[PDB]
């Protein structure tokens, strides 16, 4: 869940 | 001493500070102004016991839902930290997987660094600065809740005694993010190359900003050691919770307050 949030924020 | 290389480090410090201010609306200076009673713009209500808790009404085991809630409320902080990391020269050129790994460990340590700004030896700001939950009231709560926050207060009092400002914290946080010892990192060298430059910028910043503190640079690096242990202590907390046989009911207002913590 956290990794997903970070990946989306890095877009 | 003032030469092209040092000017470049001052320019990096300024770049990071400017990005820090743009990324993080909750700065240390704002928090300390509230804690020292400087802001008369709706001063925070103090919650120090069960009675004042109820007077303060201005807000799937219990502990697990607390953690679910604080992790959800931390999404915005994670997004802010990620935005900040994009401003660190060289970060977005790293392998994407390593960027994710760096942030997935770094965000918790940065959240605790910023939580320290909201803390003094008496308690912690909550409800976006509208409330102040006392340290001893938190510590008095029934197990396992009473042990949740105390190690973070112990850290915060010592950390705050370093008297870092937001200029300092901007670089310190960048150093945290560029930690080359995170598990699962693919290409460690380009990370350490960035961190080494950030460490040079931090060394110079602390010399210029903290004449009173010999070994502040080392003392601050030791704090990175204390931040990791606070994060890893959450694994132990989860085991304590699962083995708790005693009642773990908690007042709904206390659950809501804990969801504002970390
Ligand atoms: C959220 C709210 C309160 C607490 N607490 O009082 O200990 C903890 C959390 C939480 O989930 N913290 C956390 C998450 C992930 C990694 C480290 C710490």
């Amino acid at each position: 869940g956290l990794e997903d949030i970070i990946r989306k924020a890095l877009m | 001493q003032l030469n092209p290389e040092s000017a470049d480090l001052r320019a990096l410090a300024k770049h990071l500070y400017d990005s820090y201010i743009k990324s993080f609306p909750l700065t240390k200076a704002k928090a300390r102004a509230i804690l020292t009673g400087k802001t008369t713009d709706k001063s925070p209500f103090v919650i120090y016991d069960m009675n004042s808790l109820m007077m303060g009404e201005d807000k799937k085991e219990v502990a697990i839902r607390i953690f679910q809630g604080c992790q959800f409320r931390s999404v915005e902080a994670v997004q802010e930290i990620t935005e900040y990391a994009k401003s660190i020269p060289g970060f977005v050129n790293l392998d994407l997987n390593d960027q994710v790994t760096l942030l997935k460990y770094g965000v918790h340590e940065i959240i605790y660094t910023m939580l320290a700004s909201l803390m003094n030896k008496d308690g912690v700001l909550i409800s976006e600065g509208q409330g102040f939950m006392t340290r001893e009231f938190l510590k008095s709560l029934r197990k396992p809740f009473g042990d949740f926050m105390e190690p973070k207060f112990e850290f915060a009092v010592k950390f705050n005694a370093l008297e870092l400002d937001d200029s300092d914290l901007a670089i310190f946080i960048a150093v945290i993010i560029l930690s080359g010892d995170r598990p699962g990192l693919l290409n460690v060298k380009p990370i350490e190359d960035i961190q080494d430059n950030l460490l040079q910028a931090l060394e110079l910043q602390l010399k210029l900003n903290h004449p009173e503190s010999s070994q502040l640079f080392a003392k601050l690096l030791q704090k990175m050691t204390d931040l990791r242990q606070i994060v890893t202590e959450h694994v132990q907390l989860l085991q304590v919770i699962k083995k708790t046989e005693t009642d773990m009911s908690l007042h709904p207002l206390l659950q809501e307050i804990y969801k504002d913590l970390y």
